[PDB]
């Protein structure tokens, strides 16, 4: 993804203070509370029968963790989006089924989440990098499925 | 918001599909997952090859409650209660994909219509399949 | 549908929007206009620059139908049969679009209330700007 | 985009049977039919009223024949349609002001009526190539919105 060095500057300077653990956590966790037809890859997971179940599933946190840790890599190679996911591309088609969809409101939740975070600072003009961003990442996951 | 006429039409081109609707329903879904492969996430567990019994099967299984729609054309959420049930708390299917198939019924109705499916007769049958889609999208969340 | 507790959720949440709504609707636009480039197609005749007097006004009017909508919560089709009479008729906005202005309505809330923007309280308003939308877009065809 | 050089075949083969006139003037009429909110930009064309209108409208006609030789053109640097589109691109975006959508929607239409025309022989793979040649004009036309 092509970034303006303002846009690119705006997205590293946020992502320095955010806790990828909580963050990923709570932003895993919404999607299963607002899309709940997203926990049709959980089922393994425990109880999410309500948003505080939800929240304070261990298995949810733990898997919030993972997944914005992986993005977390990926914020490192903004210019090589599908190479840097080329391989879990092909994981989340071939052995775990997940349509693509999915990547695409995980990336909104996690907009509303930062913004829920940082209030103020995030700006339309930052929440804008952010979109590019995760839409990139989202297409970048959708790449190898076939 | 189905008109009055756009239920005529609907019922007119439903009607002339008759006997060939488990045909037609086959025929959607191939072209759906060869169009737009991200919907073959949810038949995992399908034999999705050319003319598959399973895809012959379900086929059929969606020309009928296709057919029970048209039917109940003015009783829709009742008529398919049972399924957005099942499409919403059992299969969870994101609603992103009824666009895709209704896409894929309409594509299919073309090829199969060429007298019926005059400019009026297609705004008709999208407004039906949206219509559909919504009611099986309805009980989500 | 709206259950009993997501009307409670968006009363709540609206409630402490309070006199903060139009200043909430004009930066909601923003970020639409920002993050959705394809949105300003439909505003050319707008000085779309930040602090821009007419987006601003603009975003008050937005904010204020949204006001009657939460007030009018069981009656909403009556409460904006004039706005889906205009955008569906004279402006005529691809439903697309909605979909792009809820986002950043939310993004906007969850923004100014740290406290009220709980995971319930975040579903129940996603539900309603994709109610308000529903009704926003049931006369364009 | 990429298609495989059975796909480009099967474009090509299909597109040399094809009235670019009467195909144009039909897509475009379907369109301002099924969403007539796509008539927006045509209120100088005259009467739209209803669909037999819209269908004879002499402008409308017209216009579909404009946008589907470009279209056809375009079918000779499938190798290139972002390069092939760029400045019709701009004009879109700057000039006209036409939601990308709206593209999108055209791309359906066109698959509809290609259907229609040629029935049978419109086969699935056919289906998909199109499908790929049409969200690549749209994707192409959509590229220099800003
Ligand atoms: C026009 C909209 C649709 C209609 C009318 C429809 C209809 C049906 C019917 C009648 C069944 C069989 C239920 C039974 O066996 O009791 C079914 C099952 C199913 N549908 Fe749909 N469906 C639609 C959209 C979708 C979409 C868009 C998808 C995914 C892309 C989908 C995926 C499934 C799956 C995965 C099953 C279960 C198949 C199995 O395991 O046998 N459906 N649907
Ligand atoms: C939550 C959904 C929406 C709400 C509540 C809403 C509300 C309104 C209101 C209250 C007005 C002013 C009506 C008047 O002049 O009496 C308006 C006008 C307008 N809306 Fe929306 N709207 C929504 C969605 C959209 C979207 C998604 C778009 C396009 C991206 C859009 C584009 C316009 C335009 C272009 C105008 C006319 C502005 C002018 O030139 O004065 N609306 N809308």
């Amino acid at each position: 993804v092509h970034l303006t060095p303002e846009e690119k500057s705006a997205v590293t300077a946020l992502w320095g203070k955010v806790n990828v653990d909580e963050v990923g956590g709570e932003a895993l966790g919404r999607l299963l509370v607002v899309y709940p037809w997203t926990q049709r890859f959980f089922e393994s997971f425990g109880d999410l029968s309500t948003p505080d179940a939800v929240m304070g599933n261990p298995k949810v946190k733990a898997h919030g963790k993972k997944v914005l840790g992986a993005f977390s890599d990926g914020l490192a190679h903004l210019d090589n989006l599908k190479g840097t996911f080329a391989t879990l591309s092909e994981l989340h088609c071939d052995k775990l089924h997940v349509d693509p969809e999915n990547f695409r409101l995980l990336g909104n939740v996690l907009v509303c989440v930062l913004a829920h975070h940082f209030g103020k600072e995030f700006t339309p003009p930052v929440q804008a990098a952010y979109q590019k961003v995760v839409a990139g990442v989202a297409n970048a996951l959708a790449h190898k499925y076939h | 918001v189905l008109s009055p006429a756009d239920k005529t039409n609907v019922k007119a081109a439903w009607g002339k599909v008759g006997a060939h609707a488990g045909e037609y329903g086959a025929e959607a879904l191939e072209r759906m997952f060869l169009s737009f492969p991200t919907t073959k996430t949810y038949f995992p567990h399908f034999d999705l090859s050319h003319g598959s019994a399973q895809v012959k099967g379900h086929g059929k299984k969606v020309a009928d409650a296709l057919t029970n729609a048209v039917a109940h054309v003015d009783d829709m959420p009742n008529a398919l209660s049972a399924l957005s049930d099942l499409h919403a708390h059992k299969l969870r299917v994101d609603p992103v994909n009824f666009k895709l198939l209704s896409h894929c019924l309409l594509v299919t109705l073309a090829a199969h219509l060429p007298a019926e499916f005059t400019p009026a007769v297609h705004a008709s049958l999208d407004k039906f399949l949206a219509s559909v889609s919504t009611v099986l999208t309805s009980k989500y969340r």
